[PDB]
């Protein structure tokens, strides 16, 4: 389906700044966020591969000025079972 | 700090030589919604205020606590330009 | 042994291209695949016998007409294909880390190919057609077998169309074609796959 | 006897790529006007080719002499020179637009959810794109054969499909289209409405 | 919509002092707080850009005297999808 | 029953990359994930022993490029009581 | 009237990046730009004082990564004659 | 709307070489050029984000062999007011 | 269309000497000149690739004896959009 972009920040404030920069950077859909405990929150965007890649670059640049960026990654085409089994916005 | 409104300007030609370069503004004290009510105060500009603005001005020795008005005979200087005045649940002044 | 690569689950475009260009038991998407390359190209029949008798893997490809001995075998169970690969490597009396490591010679993406280059590239290709004005990636690897593995990784990364994956010959050349960001991601994944198989230089 | 005379306003970037792969001649780039003439004596297509080349500045891509029939393509960027070449072709045969044979649609089927074994059979004799194991498939047969490229042009104009194969020469004209069924429906409707809106001699 | 201000403190006490100073500083609306685990709590205020900026400055000054301020940030105009997908008080 | 494969990553992003590589590598069923707090998430796949083993090797290789892989383990045949008492996808 | 924000860049590219960051940062109105020759272009935004100030901060941060920022300045309330005599978007 | 790419060269010849390489590199639309005086000319292309990015890379590589490249920048999605207020080809 | 040759000189006199040598050297058409400010003028010739190349070589040799040659470049076949969007003599 759509390409997947994820920015995990240890801190809600850096994640909201990351998500804001991701959505302002390109045409991506912020589907929401994942709390995994311990202060770790992950913002998840879905969209075209170039849109997700440019969005995730800008979100990393803006979240490194605010918080502690744990991980930034773009999956250009996730598997069908990954969308079926994980909260990534494109579940049927 | 006194919440006031800038009403006019004062141009002095023969002045004390330390206060040369200062813009002297006539500021009347105002109620929190912005209507001028009171006598006017000639005060030095330190923020860049113009005629019609609601400002906060400091008077006394604290009027010299500025790099612009440091060791000058300035007993009143404008220290802020006011964006919003809010009086208990309600905005009385918007910029 | 020059190449030894297991494709653990074949992607659909690589399966269709491996079944439009091979004479043998045609692969299905996505079963499994083992590919081995040794020299001379007559012992591929011995390796194919010692793998097809001692497993349930079907024989997909065996190349001697163009180059040295390359054999690809395909079963739907990863355990049976791994058993056939172990039998083909024990018949050759070599270990898994005894293959020549894949040197990635060329890796060049040509963005927005012209219509004349599109027609000349499509006239010599046994797969999907590079449409006029689209990015095109072209890799080369030594030995020629591991390039087939690269094709699968490209089809796993992004939605790029595969034009031609030459697993046979002296050098292994792969040509893929798609949109610019998709072919960039596919080319990065193909070069990352063809430069991680450990071996003996 | 003029079996097929159809004019294409512009080539899609995939039918033009298919003719750039399979033809023996000057290959067409996309986005330019083409013209297909099929006549019933097979050797007489050389005279039609000679008329269209001495008249205008069009280029031939396809010149196929069948067991019995003859097929010719001419193409150029400007539509004026290809229409002038077609006027020369119709004046050489002393026929008109409507002397062509009206095409029969003999088979049109949308085979949805094609199994992997049928794809491994069908993308082995095909020259265009590969069909993937699980996509849909639209097959088409038109008589005479030269109208098939018309159905290959107006389908891709109205969908996003894969041109697996088109055979525009021989007894029958064949067309295979791949893709998702929501767009195979649109390409099938466009191809059928393109072929059945063609006048001629029944 | 409204401007967004966020102060994340590792500690509930510093966050309550931050939120108290933010609301006493200017006309902002404290919408609540976000627990992301590990001791991290984020106080979120919404309002005009100057109100949120002055409020967040005072909240940082007061929370640095009490607790461990992780992150302080003001977004002057967040995107519509950010308000739709994140618990930031202005969701429809 | 089926063989069990588990990759635990401290981070949701590395776990989604691990799960994506596991499902693309072989015929396994990603049943989901387990949050144990502190940032720790575990992706769980079920399937045949060779499928689970190859999937878990590829998932470890892909998650080590993204995040912090805590533990990777394959149980070729878990006990009946383990499936009955733990959230491992094959509970009756 | 409205507050005035101006970023002058020696270069059209840095000015377009400045103007893009200014308009994406807050609710300001980019009225256009002023060419004064010699390579100097000035982007002019109008709006509320906090909006213009935050916009102009973000526009300076983004234009310093691209071009040569000559001058950045915010006038919170320009005089009536300044709007009447200069091309600053609020002329009657 | 469309992504924006800009190459500013101090010199008309380097700008024409930049624009020629940009249009030959990918499917972008050269909308024209902006003269800001002092020898500075800016070539502006519009198109998809990957097309504009690859075009602008090739245009920079070709203009550095000819002239003096002042600035090269790609905006993946400019704001609506930026297209409304600046001569960037997508004005209504 | 026709090949493009351009000589940019900082100075009108060196450009007129360049244009005179270009037209006397081969069969090219001097379409005119482009003023980009700051003293920079560009002479533009159009014609066949060998004619433009020999003309531009002679124009560079003659303009280096007079003025300050900024840039000399020959485009053997410019794109259609370059002729459509730039003042290069072959616009429709």
């Amino acid at each position: 389906a759509d390409a997947l972009g994820m920015i995990e920040v240890r801190g809600f404030v850096g994640m909201v700044e990351a998500a804001d920069a991701m959505v302002k950077a390109a045409k991506v859909e912020l589907i929401g966020y994942e709390k995994t405990g311990g202060g770790y929150v992950t913002a998840v965007v879905r969209g075209d591969v170039a849109a997700v890649k440019a969005a995730t670059e800008a979100g990393q640049r803006a979240a490194e000025r605010v918080g502690e960026v744990v991980a930034v990654h773009v999956i250009p085409r996730p598997h069908v079972n990954v969308d079926a089994a994980l909260p990534l916005g494109r579940t049927p | 700090m006194v919440l006031g409104k800038v009403v006019g300007t004062v141009v002095a030609s023969r002045k004390e030589p330390r206060i040369e370069g200062l813009s002297l503004l006539l500021v009347r004290a105002c109620d929190p919604d912005g209507t001028p009510t009171g006598g006017a105060v000639v005060c030095a500009d330190a923020v860049g205020a113009g005629v019609g603005e609601v400002v906060l001005y400091a008077s006394g020795s604290s009027a010299r606590q500025t790099e612009v008005t440091n060791n000058r005979p300035v007993d009143a200087t404008i220290m802020a330009i006011v964006d919003l005045v809010e009086m208990g649940g309600d905005v009385r002044f918007r910029k | 042994l020059r190449t030894y690569i297991f494709l653990d689950a074949l992607q659909p475009q690589l399966a269709t291209f491996i079944g439009k260009t091979a004479r043998g038991f045609l692969p299905v998407p996505g079963q499994a695949s083992l590919w081995v390359e040794i020299a001379p190209g007559i012992a591929i029949n011995r390796v194919t016998d010692a793998a097809l008798k001692a497993t349930k893997v079907q024989p997909a490809v065996q190349v001697v007409e163009r180059a040295y001995g390359l054999l690809e075998v395909h079963h739907f169970d990863q355990g049976e294909v791994l058993a056939a690969g172990s039998t083909i490597l024990d018949k050759l009396e070599v270990r898994e880390e005894g293959r020549l490591k894949p040197q990635v010679m060329t890796h060049q993406i040509i963005r927005a190919v012209e219509a004349y280059q599109t027609q000349i590239i499509n006239r010599n290709s046994q797969g999907m057609m590079i449409l006029p004005g689209e990015s095109l990636f072209i890799l080369e690897t030594q030995p020629a077998g591991y390039a087939v593995l690269a094709a699968n990784e490209a089809e796993k990364a992004a939605n790029v169309h595969l034009v031609n994956v030459t697993p046979y010959g002296a050098f292994g050349r792969l040509y893929l074609a798609g949109s610019e960001a998709e072919i960039d991601a596919a080319a990065e994944a193909a070069e990352a796959a063809i430069r991680s198989v450990s071996g003996v230089a």
